[PDB]
RNA sequence: CUCAACACGGGGAAACUCACCAGGUCCAGACACAAUAAGGAUUGACAGAUUGAGAGCUCUUUCUUGAUUUUGUGGGUGGUGGUG
C-alpha cells in the first residue's frame, strides 16, 4: 500500500502487459491466447487462455509449477501468494491472437502463402464468424514486397461496433528473405454474443403482430 | 523399389507402375510432400521438427574445424553461407536433401 | 460493533456498481444505518504522445484516457459480519479496501 | 568469465535450489538481489551453460527467465550434490 | 569514418603475463630436517600465518590483501 | 527539402543522452577442438616512474592467486555501422 490509485491503477496495467508479452513469448508453441489476473486477498490467481493445457500443464506439475516460479521471482511476490491456473479457450475457430499463430506456425513449416491463409480463413467461418480476413504482407516471392489479402463474409469497421465485434492480431513472422506481416481481423456475429450489445446498431427488428377477429361478438361475460 | 522387383514383376506383363512422377525433374524430392499436407489439414499449430541438438555442437567441429569454412563448405555443397550458419548450434528446421550433402561432403555419419 | 469504511475504486462502471448495489444488500439484508455509496468525481488520466515515430508528416496528435471511477461506503457491523461481507464480494477489476476505524 | 568458484558454488545451488534465475537485464549492477554474488557473475554463467545445453532462457522486458532443463538437472547433481534429489517443481 | 591513424606510439603492448618463474616457496632447509621461516608472515589476524611479505626496498608489503599491508621495517 | 522538410525526430543536448572529435581502460570472445599447465593454465596488487587521473594502464620491484582463465583454430556476441 502506501501508493495513490492513480499509480496503484496504472501500475496494475502495466504489470498485466508485461504478463501478456511474457506468455505470448513463452507459451507460443501451445497456442496461448491471453490471460486475466483476479486481484484477491490470500493469493491473487492469474488464469492462462491457452488451447493445449495438456503441454501447458506439463509432465506431473511441472511447466506450470515453474511458471509460477518465474512469476513470482520477477515480480517480488511472496511465496503462495500467486497461482497459475490453465482453463482452455472459449471456441478457438473465433479467436484472433490463436488464429494468427496458426498462421504463424503454419508458414514456418513451409506452406504456400495462398494455402496456409485459405486453411484460415475457411476455419474462422466453419466456426460461426460473420466475417474474418487475413492480411500477409511482405516479399512473398520476389525482391520488392507486396501485400496479400484474403477474405470471406464482411467485416465492418467504422466505429465503435470497432471496438465489440472486431478482434484483431498482428504476428512478425521470420523467413529466409525477411519478415512478413500476418493480420488477422475477425468479426464475430453479434447474434451469439452473450454480454453488451447484441446486434448492430442500425439493426431494427418489427415483432410480427397476430391478425384478430373481426365481428369480437359484442357480448359480456360475468363471472 | 530400385530393381529388386521392377524388373522380376515385369515377367510378359510390361505394365504396372508405368506412372509418370511427380515431374520436377531439378526441384528437389518430395521427402515432406506429405507433411506438407497434415500442416495444412490440421487446424492448429504442430511443431516443425524441432532442433538439431548434438548433431549441431558435435559435427561442427568434426566438419569445420578440421581444416574448412562454412564459405568454404557451403560452396562445395551448393547452399548459402547462412543455412551452414543455422545448422551450426540450433536454428534451422531440418530437410533431408540439405542434411544429406552436409553428411557426403564431411563423412561424419550422424543423421 | 465497530464503525468501519468500504472504499471502492476501479476502471469498470458496470463491474462496481453491482458490487457495491452487492454491498448494500447485505447492508440490508440484516439492517445496519448505511451511509450509502457517495460517488467521487472520476478522475481522467490523459497521457497525449504524438502520433508517430519519426517525426515525418503532419504534427498530428492523439491523446488517450483511463478513467478511475471511486466509491466509499460508511458501515458501522458486528466483528463477525465483516469478514464475510468483505470477502463475498470479490470481483476482477474492482480494488477494495477496507479501513477499520 | 574468471567468476571465482566460490561464486560458481552460489549461483549453480541456488539454480538446483529452485530451478528458475530470473536476474534483471543489467550487466555491473552490483549485487544481484537473490543471490550473494554479482549479477554480471548471474547472467554469464547461465549463458554458458545455455550453449552447451542445460537451460533454456527466455528474454522479456529487460529480464531474463532462466528454466532448467531435464539434461541440466542431471548433470548439477555430480556437481554439488547427491543422487536422489528434487530440483525442480518436480516435488509435487 | 574510413580507417583509423593510430597517432599513439603503436603500442599493441600488453600486461605481464603473471611473470612465469620458477618454482618458488623455499623457507630454507638445514640438514635433516628443519625449516625456520624467511621473508616473514603477516600481523593481520585474518592472514593466518601463510603470506609472504615481499622487500621491495624497505618496504613489507603483503599480497593476501588486495592494496597494503605495510609494516615497515 | 513544395503542399506532404525547416519550436519536426516528442530533439528545452553543461556530464549522462551521444550517434561526432582528442585520448585511456575492459571483454561482457559462449561453446568445441588442440597446445601450455600442479617443477603453476592464470588473477590481482603497496610505493615510485608514468598518466588528465588513487587506471598495477604499462614499467621497476616480489608478493598473491589458483585450473575459471591464456594461446591458436572455427565460431559466438554486440553495433544510434550501411541499405527505408
Amino acid at each position: 500500500a502506501l501508493i495513490s490509485k492513480k499509480r496503484k491503477l496504472v501500475a496494475d496495467g502495466v504489470f498485466y502487459a508485461e504478463l501478456n508479452e511474457f506468455f505470448t513469448r513463452e507459451l507460443a508453441e501451445e497456442g496461448y491466447s491471453g490471460v486475466e489476473v483476479r486481484v484477491t486477498p490470500t493469493k491473487t490467481e492469474v488464469i492462462i487462455r491457452a488451447t493445449r493445457t495438456q503441454d501447458v500443464l506439463g509432465e506431473n506439475g511441472r511447466r506450470i509449477n515453474e511458471l509460477t516460479l518465474l512469476v513470482q521471482k520477477r515480480f517480488k511476490y511472496a511465496p503462495g501468494t500467486i497461482v497459475l491456473y490453465a482453463e482452455r479457450v472459449q471456441d478457438r475457430g473465433l479467436s484472433a491472437v490463436a488464429q494468427a499463430e496458426s498462421m504463424k506456425f503454419k508458414l514456418l513449416n513451409g506452406l504456400a502463402i495462398r494455402r496456409a491463409a485459405y486453411g484460415v480463413v475457411r476455419y474462422v467461418m466453419e466456426s460461426g464468424a460473420k466475417g474474418c480476413e487475413v492480411v500477409v504482407s511482405g516479399k512473398l516471392r520476389a525482391a520488392r514486397a507486396k501485400a496479400m489479402k484474403f477474405a470471406d463474409g464482411f467485416l465492418i469497421h467504422s466505429g465503435q461496433p470497432v471496438n465489440d465485434f472486431i478482434d484483431t492480431a498482428t504476428r512478425h513472422v521470420l523467413m529466409r528473405q525477411g519478415v512478413l506481416g500476418i493480420k488477422v481481423k475477425i468479426m464475430r456475429d453479434p447474434a451469439k454474443s452473450r454480454t453488451g450489445p447484441k446486434a448492430l446498431p442500425d439493426a431494427v427488428t418489427i415483432i410480427e403482430p397476430k391478425e384478430e377477429e373481426p365481428i369480437l361478438a359484442p357480448s359480456v361475460k360475468d363471472y | 523399389r530400385s530393381q529388386g522387383q521392377i524388373n522380376a514383376a515385369r515377367r510378359q506383363g510390361l505394365v504396372v507402375s508405368v506412372d509418370k512422377k511427380y515431374g520436377s525433374t531439378n526441384t528437389r524430392g518430395d521427402n515432406e510432400g506429405q507433411r506438407l499436407t497434415k500442416v495444412d489439414r490440421e487446424t492448429d499449430i504442430v511443431k516443425p521438427k524441432k532442433l538439431d541438438p548434438n548433431v549441431g555442437r558435435a559435427i561442427s567441429r568434426a566438419r569445420t574445424d578440421k581444416k574448412m569454412s562454412q564459405k568454404d563448405l557451403a560452396t562445395k555443397i551448393n547452399e548459402k553461407p547462412t543455412v551452414v550458419n543455422d545448422y551450426e548450434a540450433a536454428r534451422a528446421i531440418p530437410n533431408q536433401q540439405v542434411l544429406s550433402k552436409l553428411e557426403r561432403a564431411l563423412g561424419v555419419k550422424l543423421r | 460493533i465497530i464503525k468501519i469504511r468500504i472504499t471502492l475504486t476501479s476502471t469498470k462502471v458496470k463491474q462496481l456498481e453491482n458490487v457495491s448495489s452487492n454491498i448494500v444488500k447485505n447492508a440490508e439484508q440484516h439492517n445496519l444505518v448505511k451511509k450509502g455509496p457517495v460517488r467521487l468525481p472520476t478522475k481522467v488520466l490523459k497521457i497525449s504522445t504524438r502520433k508517430t515515430p519519426n517525426g515525418e508528416g503532419s504534427k498530428t496528435w492523439e491523446t488517450y484516457e483511463m478513467r478511475i471511477h471511486k466509491r466509499y461506503i460508511d458501515l458501522e457491523a458486528p466483528v463477525q459480519i465483516v469478514k464475510r461481507i468483505t470477502q463475498i464480494t470479490i470481483e476482477p477489476g474492482v480494488d477494495v479496501e477496507v479501513v477499520v476505524a | 568469465m574468471l567468476m571465482p568458484k566460490e561464486d560458481r558454488n552460489k549461483i549453480h545451488q541456488y539454480l538446483f535450489q529452485e530451478g528458475v534465475v530470473v536476474a534483471k537485464k543489467d550487466f555491473n549492477q552490483a549485487k544481484h538481489e537473490e543471490i550473494d554474488t554479482k549479477n554480471l557473475y548471474v547472467i554469464k554463467a547461465l549463458q554458458s551453460l545455455t550453449s552447451k545445453g542445460y537451460v533454456k532462457t527466455q528474454f522479456s522486458w529487460q529480464y531474463y527467465y532462466y528454466t532448467l532443463t531435464e539434461e541440466g538437472v542431471e548433470y548439477l547433481r555430480e556437481y554439488l550434490n547427491l543422487p536422489e534429489h528434487i530440483v525442480p517443481g518436480t516435488y509435487i | 569514418r574510413k580507417k583509423k591513424v593510430y597517432t599513439t606510439p603503436k603500442k599493441i603492448k600488453h600486461k605481464h603475463k603473471a611473470v612465469k618463474l620458477a618454482v618458488l616457496s623455499y623457507y630454507k632447509v638445514d640438514a635433516e630436517g628443519k625449516v625456520t621461516k624467511l621473508r616473514r608472515e603477516c600481523s593481520n589476524p585474518t592472514c593466518g600465518a601463510g603470506v609472504f611479505l615481499a622487500n621491495h626496498k624497505d618496504r613489507l608489503y603483503c599480497g593476501k590483501c588486495h592494496s597494503v599491508y605495510k609494516v615497515n621495517a
